[PDB]
């Protein structure tokens, strides 16, 4: 009663030696709670009547207020540390003592005398004491508690301002007051848009107040969003904790994740998808730094688990909803979302190495924000969004420096596909300005990763590899957008993740099926080997670069007639790792074999689709030049080609684009064409050379 | 472009909507969204007949939508509900669409199946074959439902039963699109702004000022033309009822509760009067066709009785005091219809050629009273049971004016009691109506 004036919330057993006090009255306190619970539940106060209305709440908070009391007498023991004796009454004291509030509540809402404004007034008491008693017991820090060493007045706390002394009965309580919230928050979405200002609701079942009024009481006796987080914060990592203790009160984290995924589901709905201006603003007030840090943690800590076990993995789910519905909701700042960025490590301006791997949470979060940023700028015509053409230069260079170290990288500190996808996504959505500008950059770190052939021959190529793959994509697909990747990234990271153990790479045929054989026999935990141009359809060799690729590649901003050569010479790229290794008398592993085959593939596709360069075909028009093992490769292959016509003209056309003058081109070809034997003896001659 | 829509729509309705072509309609309506909410009345009937239809083939659906392709379909029935809600708001003559069906439809959009008739399916396939209108494609689509999970995620929370999970979904968002245009309000403007309860309404408020009870169907020429009256009544009550199984009064606050009781206390009255008008024609005196409609009309008088009772009681914004005081209101109107339909003879009828309670009482019970007489009797006495085993414990242990005919009306049980006994000799109707009961069995 005198806490329910000024909502002065304050408990007793503060002290521990207090709360050994009280510990020391629990069996009785026991026994009154039961008669009370037995007497209320025979038939009793059949009519709530004003008078017999507030007595029965009375009894209903009594409990309420005593139950609370002894989990934070038990938090103060538990900071300074029959004793199961005690612990089994106190239990049964704070149940019981629910209990009865549950039973007067029922009454209350069914009863035909006051059952419903005095059932919200009701939920309200509850919920109020239940939150002060939650946040008071999870302010209990050993160090406040020797410093006492007796009224626990949240306001205090508050005013002054490890959360330790959350445990079983934290979460019991928790729970119920979740349910309590959201009641009342519902009652607030029903209610049309902006209804109303008015005083915090007075805390009385009589008292006729506005729900609104009611919640804005509940935040103004303590704040809502920080002490949900708090709750959340502190159960998912106790849950963690009782995970841990597994591998090596109850010890079910499941408990916990319950108690934290209700939490988010609460955020999410009552208040994210909330569209009360109040709630909405008061979310916005309330969000900070501090919180993104903590959501940021929790991602992490999710998505690094590497345990789906079943409870978690609806708590994941659950997180990311809520990571999802902040990077929609104009609630989180640009500032909130750029700071959670930073604090996952995907800061799409931080410096350092881009991630290559990026966690399930961390990546689906990231590309959220980062497409629904492009689409802004595009709902307005606003220019190629920085950060995203950041993240596109600091991936291209994490990658040219990995390429130059050509050092295989782990599952860990691989690109995933994922990631590659939205990536590939980003790059779509930027205007010819921005895209352009990515493929130049690609054509001139391939030409200086050439510069040094002998590094190349003797790295493993898994990142040039990779690089290669993007740029092939790109040439394929360079204006219009595919329907696949679309649906590929909605399906990956735009979609809940609930615990669909696949994410969707078109894989390598031919690697896959090699890497599965010399592989985990289980499933294929990872995706190394994909591809994300599609099995596509053997279209005819010529008309693959996209038009629009063709002409970027022989405009002034990209050297092809000398990204012919980088390309040719890199084929040599991871030739020599098989002499190294064997002279060695190491093998090379199967993780290295494969790349060796992918990167193979993946030039020998791009030679193939890329038009002969100028002098190139003037070297096919000499062969005075040794025209070494991959040369000679080449060379074949693009004699073989011209000895197509379809290919002459491809050829030749592009030879028209290159800017070579057409005369010299008609020469060239049909020197290089050597109709009828003339053909004949020269492959005869360079083979024999 | 628009004859490639109509063309899913006809492939469909030979044999079931093919999902396949599902992901096309969607984006047609999500698209000519601004024509159909903004459009000429040339191609009125062409719009409204679209509508319908896909309305029609996205609830036959529902429980099988590609769970990626679900929130475009969400999307296109907020467009549809929105059209649905402005034409019931504002009834158009060039519509080709009926109130009641417009009901349903978004009753259905809103509910787990639809319900317009196939022979209307194929009226509306006619409206619409009248052709009065004003790859690449695949990208565009995909590119949209993109444009889509990205902007908004379902919050898909609250192989079988996946079928129930997803008509789950769609009833759930398409009943937030509703809320979302408080059409649940303006289909309470719609409620109370029925042709034939526009008049109904205003007797029964009329009533409320302790007029007496005052039943107009009554005079023999005035049970003729109500019997005349009697099949386009039937029309109203059943879209009434229709409308009100939606959401519609989901915040009963006393604003809002007070039409709420209004509505419900309209049927209550307008079946009691079709009751003292079959008790007209009874005692007085295509007739059995009437009959079945005045059997309907009073059957679904009581069934929207019931229901707002309920929705009063369940509701966490009234309930209690306002919730009982419903039911006094209940409770009188029914009394005072059994009064009225017990003491009418061929004798007052034939002289007559609106009866009042008091005029009775100030004057002072055999036949009239019929079947349906026995419906309204039945639910008379449930309510005053109700009120009784209040006054019991409201007196525990043995423990004012009239309670005022009107909800929030503040009484004590004793109170709302007398009111009900000063309405009609109460002793006096119960017995007369055992009798009556008793010998009509006999």
């Amino acid at each position: 009663q005198d806490a329910v004036l000024a909502n002065s919330f304050f408990i007793m057993p503060a002290t521990v030696a207090d709360a050994t006090a009280v510990r020391n009255g629990f069996h009785s306190l026991v026994i009154d709670v039961t008669m009370a619970l037995d007497t209320l539940s025979l038939p009793v106060l059949e009519p709530l009547n004003p008078s017999r209305l507030q007595d029965v709440t009375v009894l209903s908070l009594s409990c309420l207020y005593a139950g609370v009391s002894v989990a934070t007498c038990m938090a103060i023991l538990h900071v300074g540390s029959k004793e199961d004796d005690y612990e089994s009454d106190a239990a049964t004291i704070v149940q019981k003592c629910l209990e009865i509030y549950d039973m007067i509540g029922q009454a209350i809402s069914s009863s035909r005398r006051a059952g419903g404004e005095h059932y919200q007034n009701f939920q309200l008491l509850g919920a109020w004491c239940l939150l002060n008693s939650l946040f008071l017991i999870l302010n209990l820090s050993p160090t406040a508690l020797a410093d006492k060493g007796a009224a626990l007045r949240v306001r205090d706390i508050l005013s002054r301002t490890g959360h330790q002394g959350f445990g079983v009965l934290s979460v019991i309580l928790a729970n119920h007051a979740i349910k309590l919230l959201t009641s009342l928050f519902q009652d607030l979405q029903v209610e049309a848009l902006h209804k109303g200002d008015g005083p915090p609701a007075a805390l009385s079942i009589m008292a006729q107040s506005t729900s609104i009024q009611r919640i804005q009481r509940l935040i103004d006796s303590v704040p809502l969003m920080n002490l949900l987080l708090t709750l959340l914060s502190t159960s998912y990592r106790k849950a963690c904790v009782l995970q841990r203790q597994r591998k090596g009160s109850r010890k079910d984290p499941e408990l916990f994740l319950g108690l934290a995924s209700n939490i988010l589901n609460f955020i999410t709905s009552s208040m994210l998808n909330s569209r009360n201006n109040f709630i909405r603003n008061y979310l916005s007030v309330s969000l900070s730094e501090h919180h993104m840090a903590t959501l940021a943690s929790i991602i992490k800590e999710v998505d690094k688990d590497g345990l789906k076990g079943s409870s978690d993995e609806e708590f994941a789910a659950a997180l990311y909803h809520f990571n999802h519905s902040l990077v929609t909701s104009d609630l989180q700042s640009p500032n909130l979302q750029n700071t959670l960025l930073q604090q996952l490590g995907v800061a799409p301006f931080s410096e350092g190495p881009w991630p290559l791997y990026i966690h399930p949470q961390s990546l689906s979060v990231l590309s959220r924000l980062l497409l629904i940023w492009q689409h802004k700028a595009s709902a307005q015509g606003d220019p190629d969004v920085p950060e995203c053409l950041k993240v596109w230069d600091r991936f291209l260079s994490t990658m040219k420096q990995n390429a130059l170290q050509g050092v295989v990288p782990s599952e860990t500190e691989d690109l995933n596909v994922e990631h590659l996808q939205m990536l590939l996504l980003i790059f779509h959505n930027f205007t010819e300005t921005g895209r352009r500008a990515i493929l130049s950059l690609f054509v001139q770190i391939i030409q200086e990763l050439s510069v040094n052939m002998d590094a190349q021959m003797r790295f493993v190529p898994l990142i040039l590899a990779r690089l290669l793959l993007i740029f092939d994509y790109l040439l394929h697909q360079y204006s219009k957008a595919p329907v696949y990747l679309f649906e590929q990234v909605q399906h990956n990271l735009l979609s809940p993740p609930f615990g669909a153990t696949t994410p969707l790479y078109h894989g390598f045929k031919e690697v896959e099926e090699n890497w599965s054989k010399h592989f985990s026999s289980d499933a294929v935990p990872h995706p190394r080997f994909y591809c994300v141009l599609s099995p596509e359809a053997s279209e005819d060799d010529l008309n693959r670069l996209d038009s629009v690729a063709c002409d970027v590649l022989f405009s002034k901003l990209v050297k092809y007639d000398e990204l012919y050569a980088a390309l040719t010479a890199l084929l040599a790229a991871g030739s020599q790792l098989d002499t190294v290794r064997r002279k060695e008398n190491k093998n090379v592993t199967a993780l290295e074999a494969c790349a060796l085959q992918y990167y193979f593939l993946i030039l020998w596709r791009i030679l193939g689709i890329l038009p002969p360069s100028k002098t190139y075909i003037n070297q096919l028009s000499m062969n005075s030049p040794e025209m070494s093992e991959c040369d000679i490769l080449h060379t074949l292959r693009w004699s073989s080609r011209l000895r197509i016509s379809s290919y002459v003209n491809w050829i030749k056309d592009h030879l028209i684009k290159q800017g070579m003058k057409a005369e010299h081109a008609s020469s060239l070809l049909e020197l290089a064409s050597t109709t009828k034997c003339s053909s004949v003896k020269y492959d005869v001659e360079i083979v024999e050379e | 472009g628009w004859e490639v829509a109509v063309r899913p729509l006809l492939s469909a309705s030979y044999s079931a909507f093919e999902m396949k072509e599902l992901p096309q309609l969607v984006a047609s309506v999500i698209e000519s969204e601004s024509e159909i909410l903004h459009h000429e009345k040339q191609y009125e009937p062409f719009y409204s007949s679209f509508v319908a239809l896909s309305t029609h083939y996205i609830t036959t659906v529902c429980s099988l939508i590609p769970r990626n392709q679900l929130q475009s379909v969400a999307a296109a029935c907020k467009v549809l509900i929105e059209f649905s809600l402005l034409r019931l708001e504002n009834p158009d003559e060039a519509c080709a669409v009926s109130q009641k069906h417009l009901i349903l439809l978004i009753k259905g959009l809103c509910t787990g199946c639809s319900r317009l008739d196939r022979t209307e399916i194929i009226t509306f396939t006619a409206m619409m074959k009248s052709a009065k209108l004003p790859p690449e494609l695949r990208q565009k689509e995909v590119q949209m439902n993109f444009l889509n999970q990205l902007t908004s995620v379902f919050n898909p929370r609250t192989d079988q039963a996946s079928a129930i999970k997803t008509k789950n979904v769609f009833i759930a968002q398409n009943v937030a699109s509703l809320q979302e245009l408080g059409g649940s309000e303006k289909l309470l403007r719609v409620c109370l702004n029925l042709p034939y309860f526009l008049r109904y309404i205003n007797r029964f408020q009329d009533a409320v000022l302790a007029n007496s009870f005052f039943i107009m169907p009554a005079t023999v020429a005035d049970a003729t033309a109500v019997r005349n009256g009697f099949h386009s009544l039937v029309i109203d009550v059943t879209m009434a009822l229709d409308t009100l199984s939606l959401p519609v009064l989901e915040p009963l606050n006393p604003s809002r509760l007070q039409d709420v009781t209004v509505l419900s206390l309209s049927c209550l009255y307008a079946g009691v009067s079709v009751a003292t008008c079959m008790a007209i024609l009874h005692v007085g005196s295509k007739e059995d066709d009437y009959e079945s409609d005045a059997a309907t009309i009073v059957q679904k008088c009581l069934e929207i009785y019931d229901m707002i009772g309920q929705a009063i009681s369940s509701s966490r914004r009234a309930g209690g005091e306002h919730y009982q005081n419903f039911q006094l209101l209940g409770a009188w109107c029914l009394l005072n219809s059994l009064f009225l339909i017990l003491n009418l003879s061929p004798t007052a009828l034939a002289d007559k050629g609106a009866l009042r309670v008091r005029d009775i009482l100030s004057r002072t019970g055999h036949q009239g009273f019929g079947v349906l007489s026995v419906i309204l009797a039945n639910h008379a006495i449930k309510l005053l049971t109700s009120l009784f085993q209040d006054l019991q414990v409201e007196a525990l242990h043995k423990g004012g004016p009239p309670a005022a005919l009107s909800i929030m009306a503040q009484s004590t049980s004793i109170q709302r009691i007398q009111r009900l006994i000063d309405s009609v000799p109460l002793m006096n109707l119960l017995l007369t109506l055992l009798s009556t009961s008793y010998r009509k069995a006999c």
